[PDB]
């Protein structure tokens, strides 16, 4: 029905496993550091997610298309000019 | 020991280590949601044999 | 008897042919393995008979 | 394998020792972002410019064709 995903708040005042007044700081600091690591991993997918998909795709895609365009244009121009002047 | 303080909860096992929640006192039944199926409890001295 | 007697056999053979053709049609038609388990095929003895 | 149950204060230090790798590698990430950004800007500019160039170029080429 539930998960144990929440954060460490209190100490066992009955129950001989887990938290005591002399260990709660450990739990809380562990939680903080884990969340900070996640912050990093997620922002990373992002930079990386972003970086990759985004710029890599706009760069390569249009450079290739535009250079094919270059070939085409140059060829056409040259051919036309030459043949017509010959006429 | 009575119901009203009981709890439903899911676990994260990782092939073993599955850790005990702080809030724990004593365990009644434990099972899967899948198909309905009950575990039972034993000692190390037996599971190790297994 | 008036007409022929024992229309039972005729009607029964008719229904047999009908179920045969219906079976063929259903086999050739697309339909999933629909059931009340709702993806719980590996959850034998479902605890929720609701 | 099966490890022992260290005291909590140690698991804390273990958790802490993840954040730093992340931090440093994020910096190189940012520097390189700025790079591919400058590159993409330059790219777009050059592309559009020389595209209009070839446009007016073939325009003058068809002009010379009609002249012939």
């Amino acid at each position: 029905i539930v998960y144990n995903n929440q954060a460490p708040d209190a100490v066992n005042n009955v129950g001989q496993f887990g938290a005591t007044e002399g260990s709660i700081g450990a739990y809380k600091q562990a939680a903080e550091y884990a969340a900070d690591s996640k912050y990093w991993a997620l922002l990373a997918e992002s930079k990386f997610g972003t970086i990759d998909d985004l710029i890599a795709e706009v760069e390569r895609l249009y450079q290739q298309g535009v250079l094919m365009k270059q070939d085409i244009e140059d060829l056409k121009q040259d051919f036309k000019d030459q043949d017509a002047r010959l006429m | 020991r009575i119901p009203p303080l009981e709890k439903e909860v899911y676990l994260d096992i990782k092939d073993g280590v599955a850790y005990i929640p702080p809030d724990y006192l004593e365990a009644q039944w434990m099972m899967r949601a899948k198909d309905g199926t009950i575990f039972q409890v034993t000692s190390p001295e037996e599971i190790s044999y297994r | 008897n008036y007409g022929r007697g024992r229309e039972l056999m005729y009607q029964l053979e008719k229904k047999g042919k009908e179920i045969k053709r219906d079976l063929e049609k259903i086999l050739l038609s697309g339909q999933a393995r629909t059931d009340v388990l709702a993806d719980q095929y590996l959850t034998n003895s479902a605890a929720d008979p609701a």
